[PDB]
């Protein structure tokens, strides 16, 4: 049941992808650690909540 | 459209009511989410729901308020503001539970020689600050819910000192959004600005927002409509000008559960 | 209905979801979820109190926010009996959970203790 | 066996593209904030830019990353006196919440609704109170979780501490700080950082005082309480202990953003208090 | 059904309300026509109709009346009788036009030792006779429409003689069906008989009947519910016996048009 | 090596089905407790119900789950005095 | 001898089934932890212990 | 049965005894389990068992008690109540061990003009409280 993943490597030694192994000991999801393998989304719903899609090169008001 | 069509000119139609506007700055749809009925996958109350449709899902025009050099701002709460509006208020009071979206149309026209900017904001769970410094969360149900006439903001925080017989009401200070946070940031919330030189009004399409699929419309207000003067009203040279701000709102894809005898609230 | 076979009658069993004036008269009770029970061969009558709530779960204690509403009973018409028959009888009442029913967050009860 | 492993929180931000001069009918710089929208502009739209390969990431600013830190929500005080003392053995009872302290509360409050598995870590420290010289054997603490409805303890040693059903943590002094995980336990589809309403509906036909309730306050008892005590029997020499509770929100989700708390917190609600309403400092319009 | 099923035992369910009966004489469907919504081919008013569904299409129980050796009979009018009933009355008053069918359930139980027969009749356009011999068609709107409490029949015609200040109300004589025709023939109309020795009640399913597809529910009453004692109440030996007659009714496939401000009638 | 993994204690309870009006000879609401049995009724039998996708579970109310908790059955008292003590 | 199973996942992170690994160290079943992988059964034997199967739509007594 | 058959009318027959009833509310089978002999897979005592069959597996009628406005209730224990009943009690006393199921038929008729409800309960290991 071992879950193997990739570490986004910062400062590399004078020493190919590096990995880290994770295994869940408990039956309850809540007991589990944070994956940190999270997703980004486009701000649109907040920065441009307007009915009629807007084109930056053209006049906002027309 | 080379054919004529434009962002500034719109026509909204709900049930037997229609709104027209030749000077609009487009329209806003809160969090990019258009109002919708409660899905089976997300439903809670098992009983056949009551969906008034055109009888309630139409445009109600509240009491017109006056904008002046002195005005610090105005506030309303949904559904509270529509509680006495025709078939919508009737169905809201007859049922234990109820959910509803809204099409908020704030009207405010003037002239090419007038100045001023109205900051129109739609705030989820708009909890406001009380008038007391000796006690907290004490604002009475009657005062927290002004109904159609709504409430207003103050440029200054003046504490209720009558410990014996407390006013038990809100003291919403303008620059602090009436709730402990800086007004300059209210823009993170679904909104539109009514800049006299650019547009007659503000149109906000609000979805049903909440920690629950459906709730108690009488006990709890989902949305808060805050209107503050970002830039003060000003005309030609008149020392004390004035212009009306008319607020028209329409419930949407609204539905109700847990039908019984009508709820007669102690509103005074 | 534990009364005699010769005894007829029609009762109104009601359920009124929270938020309003708790029913004190048939008129109000009749306006919400109810069942008009007619007394006959079939000794008993079952009224189902449907899962109607704002929150996904209710609290196992008295709480304004998670309140369930009101269950009331009335005389639709009136208990009628012939001569040589008892004008008074007893009705027993039973409660049970429907297959859509569940509980969570295991905890120690107050219905039993050990003072000492 | 082994299981190995669209835009990721840790993906490099968009590269800056080479942009030359412009003499056109296209007006990116010009707009209308009135519409409610924010101009999606980028350096290359208003100035001549060079080509730049972007390596920077928003990894650390993600919802989980932003809160992925143990925060102190309360300090519980308990004790174990000498049998003789006239005063009662002091056992602690804390109503669980993130509002007793300000730091974590302000962060969670950047948003209206939230959802998450809760990780509670307990740091226990003890000490001697009297200019005495007697000692005390290693203490064993009992942290009992009492959910709304269950018999709340009235004595450091009454029947309730049996915890037949309630979850209890038996911590041993001097050992690695205690820790337990808790699922999303809300009676709602998401935690409400704010409730613009009441737990009761004031009915005309019914006496004023009856229909009354606190503004912005839902379940009088949201999540029950934490009842802590020192299991060890009364010791000749009195020893006072303190239990620091660290709360960390994991597997977390948040909705509807809000402007951060600008002025000093005043109670569990949004209420502000006189003399604290002037956050910003003096700085002239034309001064750098 | 060898499985158990029977004509005498029924269970009716509409919206949040359910009616049970162990002693019924089957059920009647007026003119063999089950209530239905207004079809496009037959429709008149062009506006999107208001269909309350479960909120109004459920069972309302009116005020229980008392049946005795002396009783000459009782009468009600639809929709008039339901005008003050929850969401159904609200929607009826808010709209210019409205149409509705009904499931009429008349409840009246007793004992194997009691006697008597209640003639329960559903009459289309049940126009009743006035109390005046000097003038005609003079019965006032207030008196012609008793609401939920309904009216009653008289064994004798006694003319209103106060020419100066007329009672302006109905004088419905029992044996003449309150309208100039012989009661013995009322049976040509959709009906059922509540014969104490045979059954507890009477169930009549009434369709929307009228010269028009849809009409003014406030100005005009489509159906008349007449209940007369075909055979007088009688018990063991008691000289003055008594038994209740409870009347429960439910609007069906009902719909409304021409929405505006609520109609506040002069009912007194 | 690795071994991976009918109604389960943690399976979602039965979905509520959409139910309309009724004018029939069928009498679910009516019964007879005398027989020793309990009426298997559900909301849709006595009232008009909407369609609801049920997510709730009886996981925590299972026999193991109900008792899956360490409970105090006794408190034993022992000691270690000074050699001299008479007791 | 490793026993891999599925966690019924509650509150999911902004981060497909998740698993947990279990291994038995002792020879005696009693030493083992509780699987919690338990079964439900129909209340019938208690709610309807009657000889003649009952149909809810029909008259209990006939 | 369109043929006549019904829940209220039953006929029970065991050995030389038969019980009839025209007014019954069906019949109950404890935990849905019908009485049965001890299986080989579950057996303990190795000796050839004594199975009286019809001699003991029949209907014994105990002393009839009187129900009145004053009555608070009655109780019995099995097999204790049948200990002195013909061949069943004899075989029970002659043997160290014994196991048995039961068909309990409580009879109580009146009239369409009488009222009242008797709660008849079968309780496993019915341990009762003492007078001290
Ligand atoms: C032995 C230790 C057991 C620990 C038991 C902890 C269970 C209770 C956790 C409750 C979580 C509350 C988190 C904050 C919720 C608030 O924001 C609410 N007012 C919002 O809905
Ligand atoms: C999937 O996990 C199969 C590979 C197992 C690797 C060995 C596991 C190391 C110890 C795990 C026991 C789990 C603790 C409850
Ligand atoms: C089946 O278990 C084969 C896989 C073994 C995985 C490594 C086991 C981890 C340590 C186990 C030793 C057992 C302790 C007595």
């Amino acid at each position: 049941g071992a879950q193997v993943s990739s570490q986004k490597v910062g400062a590399h030694e004078n020493s190919s992808t590096i990995n880290y192994t994770t295994i869940n000991y408990y039956r309850d999801s809540a007991s589990n650690a944070a994956s940190k393998q999270d997703f980004s989304q486009d701000p649109s719903k907040f920065t441009e909540p307007i009915k009629d899609v807007l084109i930056k090169t053209a006049p906002m008001l027309n | 459209e080379a054919c004529g069509y434009s962002d500034r000119v719109l026509q909204l139609t709900l049930g037997n009511s229609t709104i027209t506007t030749q000077e609009a700055a487009n329209s806003v749809v809160a969090y990019g989410r258009w109002p919708e009925y409660l899905r089976d996958s997300e439903a809670n109350p098992v009983d056949q729901p009551t969906e008034p449709d055109v009888a309630a899902c139409r445009f109600y025009t509240l009491d017109t308020v006056s904008w002046t050099k002195e005005s610090r701002g105005w506030w309303w709460k949904l559904p509270d503001a529509l509680r006495d509006m025709g078939l919508f208020g009737q169905n809201m009071y007859y049922h234990y539970l109820g959910r509803s979206g809204y099409t908020v149309h704030v009207q405010c026209n003037a002239s090419k020689f007038h100045q001023g900017a109205l900051g129109v904001f739609a705030v989820p769970e708009m909890c406001l600050a009380g008038d007391s410094n000796t006690t907290t969360m004490h604002t009475s149900y009657q005062n927290a819910n002004p109904g159609e006439k709504g409430g207003t903001f103050t440029g200054t925080f003046t504490p209720d000192n009558n410990q014996t017989s407390p006013a038990r009401r809100f003291c919403p200070v303008d620059y602090l959004l009436g709730n402990g946070t800086l007004l300059g940031n209210a823009f993170v919330f679904p909104h539109q600005i009514i800049n006299l030189r650019t547009n007659n009004c503000a149109t906000l399409v609000l979805p049903y927002v909440n920690s629950l699929s459906i709730d108690s419309m009488v006990k709890h207000n989902n949305w808060g409509i805050a209107i503050l003067p970002l830039a003060p009203l000003n005309f030609a040279s008149e020392s004390s000008p004035e212009i009306p701000i008319t607020l028209t709102i329409a419930p949407m894809c609204c539905e109700f559960n847990g039908l019984r005898n009508i709820t007669l609230p102690r509103l005074q | 209905f534990c009364g005699s076979m010769m005894a007829t009658g029609k009762l109104l069993v009601s359920y009124a979801p929270p938020g309003a004036d708790p029913p004190k008269k048939r008129k109000e009770a009749m306006l919400g979820t109810h069942v008009i029970w007619d007394i006959g061969l079939q000794s008993s009558c079952t009224m189902v109190v449907p899962w109607i709530s704002n929150t996904t779960y209710r609290q196992t204690i008295d709480d304004s926010f998670t309140e369930g509403g009101y269950i009331s009973v009335f005389y639709q018409t009136r208990i009628v009996v012939p001569l040589s028959t008892p004008r008074e009888m007893d009705i027993l009442g039973f409660v049970s959970a429907c297959n859509d029913f569940s509980v969570r967050l295991l905890r120690d009860t107050t219905h039993i203790e050990q003072k000492a | 066996g082994s299981s190995s492993t669209a835009a990721t929180s840790r993906d490099a931000l968009p590269n800056t593209e080479a942009s030359g001069p412009t003499h056109s009918k296209e007006i990116p710089a010009l707009t209308a904030v009135e519409t409610g929208a924010t101009n999606p502009l980028v350096p290359s739209d208003t100035v001549q830019t060079r080509h730049v390969v972007q390596h920077r990431s928003r990894s650390e600013s993600s919802i989980e990353s932003f809160f992925a830190r143990g925060a102190c929500v309360t300090i519980m005080t308990v004790d174990n006196p000498a049998s003789t003392t006239n005063k009662d053995k002091l056992f602690a009872v804390w109503k669980i919440t993130y509002k007793d302290t300000v730091q974590l509360r302000r962060k969670l409050e950047f948003f209206t609704y939230s959802r998450f598995d809760m990780e509670l870590t307990f740091v226990v420290t003890a000490n001697f109170t009297e200019t005495n010289n007697g000692h005390a054997l290693n203490q064993v603490y009992q942290i009992m979780y009492v959910p709304p409805g269950a018999p709340v303890p009235e004595k450091w040693d009454d029947y309730t501490w049996q915890t037949s059903s309630n979850p209890s943590i038996f911590y041993t002094y001097g050992t690695a700080p205690a820790r337990i995980s808790v699922p999303y336990v809300g009676i709602s589809n998401a935690y409400s950082h704010f409730y613009d309403g009441f737990s009761k509906v004031p009915l005309k036909d019914q006496s004023a005082a009856l229909g009354d309730s606190l503004y912005g306050a839902a379940s009088l008892n949201d999540f029950g309480i934490l009842a802590v005590r020192v299991v060890n029997d009364h010791n000749p020499t009195k020893v006072t202990s303190k239990i620091r509770v660290y709360l960390k929100p994991k597997h977390i989700r948040v909705w509807c953003p809000r402007p951060p708390r600008a002025v000093a917190y005043y109670g569990p609600g949004v209420d502000y208090k006189d003399g604290t309403l002037t956050p910003l400092s003096t700085k002239d319009l034309t001064t750098y």
